[PDB]
């Protein structure tokens, strides 16, 4: 078939790291686009590992808010639509993406079109140094685990299409 | 009208042969499974007869001043189970024994990708420890050999990475090591392992402290009576 | 004194120990060269069906992890050396991976997405995505085991010499 | 009902201890007598907990072999009706009656009447040092785990004992 | 469609192996017969072909004054072809050279049952001399491997005593030697001669006056293409 | 890499260093010493058609041959170690044979008078008369051979595992 399972990360050209201050949560931290010309899908009950860090490589404040959070066409929220807001505190990173007994995973599916945007806010207090994605980075989904899951690809199939585009 | 048993280093038998193997690279029988006439057939079941193998050799080393290290042993090391420390092992990778004190030595550190290790005890100028470590590289199979004393063949001819006995934490169940393939044996046949891998495997060290044999075969199998 | 005929099925493991693979060192931040190289045995198939486990145990020179942020692929090829784009079965991190227990425990294990067939000279390659700042490879500090031949756990991979109907429909790639 | 699930360990009254030399097999370590108006009955699927060790606390050679067999009433063994044999390196006497994937069970039922005897057979080296079961012990069985077996104790039942005495 | 060509020490390619024997008594790799690329696969069929082996030894002896005479060679000597005098033999029992002078040196008397030879010429207290007697016990046969180092079968598991291709006058018709069991080879693949035995056996003696090679084993065989 | 299957009726030879045979030393004035003892190998069932030659190559423990007015004796026995009488297959004098060429010419070749066949535990002894004036025997330095399996010439002896309806209908003794 043409769908595709794949996971998410940082690296890849259609999705924007952004360097943040302390205590600011409007600002777009990660920021996806669609990649015009295929189709995303997630499902509930995704992971995601949130490997998130400080200028000097050690972790940020346990109390910070994570937040993802769908968006439209122009960059602008929109209120409805979350999938995640809880906090770093409960993720161990030496193993949240390799236990899924700690694997904190998502809520809602959600589904992206060519130009949907999808976005990452985080809460901070005053007193903590940022967040630097140069050493810090995210990874969703799983695609190696009878466990877990993964995220549906695809190029353009009408019926489907046509049905995607009715949200 | 069956049962299981084991048949292991001694067994059920005092004629179960355990010798050694040659340095030059070429496979020789290590264990002899003979079988016995107090039974009628004996009977292998890859994949579902438990089998285990604890492997472990012998080095040899004189001391001097500042000798806390031991060099590359020849012998390519693994945590057992994944884990370095220790006692926190299902068994220890590696003991020591001085023999001018005559006795063992507790070990303090280990660098496995060095393939060397850090003891307690500083030893002596003049002085003489010998170590026990597993036995790392190899190959195993089985073979099978008639009353005569003629090859009837192997089983299963896709030799075992050594090192996987040594993986795996053969004490938990569902992880232990199964093999492939089957086979029965008859009144004076006999059932052998061979191996080949560089280094020397031993038994029978009177001055090991920890037991009376260092090295281990063992093997749930079936019987007919 | 019988042991008992087989299927042709031969139910194994796959490791850079058996003659039919080689390994290669790497640099830094080369994806592209191979790490790992199967080679067709010359007259035997060989079959990796799907939910396959793999146990990349890679390491430094200096007895390390290398860097999780580095990604690991497996990917088939022609019988010249070049992949094909689909065939792949496997991309993900070592980040994913616990080398304590990543060949032990079922919860940790990570298998494959797709089926995937071997004829006498059909090809598998390794490629691995890394930074920079890594510390290379040493192949001969690291190894891979592919599949369990042993447990009641995870799955074997078919190995077979070639039956008539068998490799009919097995050439049907 | 009638059925009683417990557990069996050294320190009861239809048991009975008996303190080794090095390597003398033959000797019964271990004897388990009928208790003379209570029918005893096991299946298989059954841990085993021999705590065995030394005068000096210090665990056995792992490369013992142990036997648990059935006797006559006479107190022969019938050479079948073998229940388990194994090393006791096997057994990981930290967690070995704690962790279900770290037990140990047997491999076939087994039932005691008023007047059989179950023994314990001990194969041990030369050069070891005996088995003082003051400071060792066993424990078989347990009722306590949904995983794992116990073992089942009855009065004399008219037509279950009655089936039981076609032995 | 199929030719018979015939397998031999250089035999098709130069890729066929010779390597000695060990001392413990243990049947050991002596020969591999390889198959190359040039060919589609190799036939072996006893009881229809021919094969052929002369084995022979290397000994080694030093002088002194009044020596004419040679202890047992350590090896059960047998008259060839149920004959003894060497200048009627179909080839020599055994070859002597003196490496002071560089010389081959012709025999006069020999003792089968006591091992023993007695020479033409009495070499100088303080020389070199080399013996390169037959070989005479001992047991062969031959084994398969595929391109895998993984043995498969024996062939026939019922190994030859060596003496009789010293028995039998090799190069008579009907006379000449078949085995039992039968072989087909592949592409990559090789087959070995084995064998048990005490003594070790010698190729390349530079200094051998008879030619370059001082042991030979040949097989007619059929070939497809 | 095939190997050809094979019927249970192997073809082969019989002689002194095999593992179903025993020999011993005699003097020289002992028509009863079991030089010679062949025992049933414990599973498999041997064969033995008449017309089968034999190359008693007997010197003594100087290497010479022996008087010419000997004899020999060849004769099956019970499972309790005592020949039978019948089954001899052999006896005449010294005086034909020719140790330089016997197992060689056909012409001078020698073999059973009848035929013959052995179970699990039949045995076979060997035998041989000898007067006053010789100087023993000599097992170590001698040696037999029975039966060729290389020469097309002569016989082969065959061995066999079970087959039912053979077993059965070999168990008529």
């Amino acid at each position: 078939s043409a769908e595709k399972q794949i996971s998410v990360y940082d690296g890849q050209p259609f999705v924007d790291e952004q360097d943040v201050p302390a205590d600011d949560p409007n600002t777009p931290a990660l920021t996806i686009e669609g990649p015009d010309g295929y189709v995303i899908a997630v499902d509930a009950g995704t992971p995601i590992a949130p490997e998130f860090r400080d200028s000097n490589g050690n972790k940020l404040d346990p109390s910070t808010r994570v937040i993802v959070q769908k968006c439209d066409r122009q960059g602008n929220p929109l209120g409805d639509g979350i999938v995640f807001n809880d906090t770093l505190g409960r993720f161990d990173y030496e193993q949240m993406r390799t236990d899924p007994d700690f694997m904190r995973k998502t809520a809602k599916s959600l589904m992206i079109d060519e130009r949907e945007i999808v976005k990452v806010f985080v809460d901070i207090p005053a007193g903590a140094n940022g967040y630097d994605a140069d050493k810090s980075r995210l990874t969703l989904g799983d695609d190696t685990s009878d466990f877990g899951k993964a995220v549906e690809i695809v190029d353009h199939d009408e019926l489907s299409d046509a049905e995607t585009r009715a949200v | 009208y069956t049962i299981s048993h084991t048949g292991g280093t001694l067994g059920s038998s005092k004629v179960t042969t355990a010798a050694n193997q040659t340095s030059p690279q070429r496979e020789t029988a290590i264990i002899g499974f003979e079988c016995p006439r107090k039974f009628a057939e004996i009977e292998y079941v890859g994949q579902r007869d438990s089998t285990r193998f604890i492997p472990r050799t012998t080095e040899s080393i004189t001391g001097t001043a500042g000798d806390d290290t031991v060099v590359s042993l020849t012998a390519n090391i693994q945590p057992v189970a994944g884990e370095t420390a220790i006692e926190d092992q299902d068994y220890p990778v590696a003991v020591a024994y001085n023999v001018t004190q005559g006795v063992q030595v507790d070990i303090d550190a280990v660098d496995y990708a060095a393939d060397e290790v850090t003891l307690a005890d500083n030893p002596a100028d003049g002085d003489t420890v010998k170590v026990w470590p597993i036995m790392g590289d190899g190959d195993v199979q089985f073979r099978l050999v008639n009353q005569f004393g003629q090859e009837e063949g192997r089983v299963y001819p896709w030799a075992t990475p050594l090192y996987r006995w040594h993986d795996f934490p053969q004490l938990k169940r569902g992880r232990e090591i199964n093999l492939h393939g089957s086979v029965t044996w008859e009144e004076n046949e006999t059932v052998e392992v061979l191996l080949d891998a560089p280094q020397a495997i031993t038994w029978e060290d009177s001055d090991y402290p920890e037991g009376q044999y260092v090295s281990t075969f063992e093997q749930d199998v079936e019987i007919t009576l």
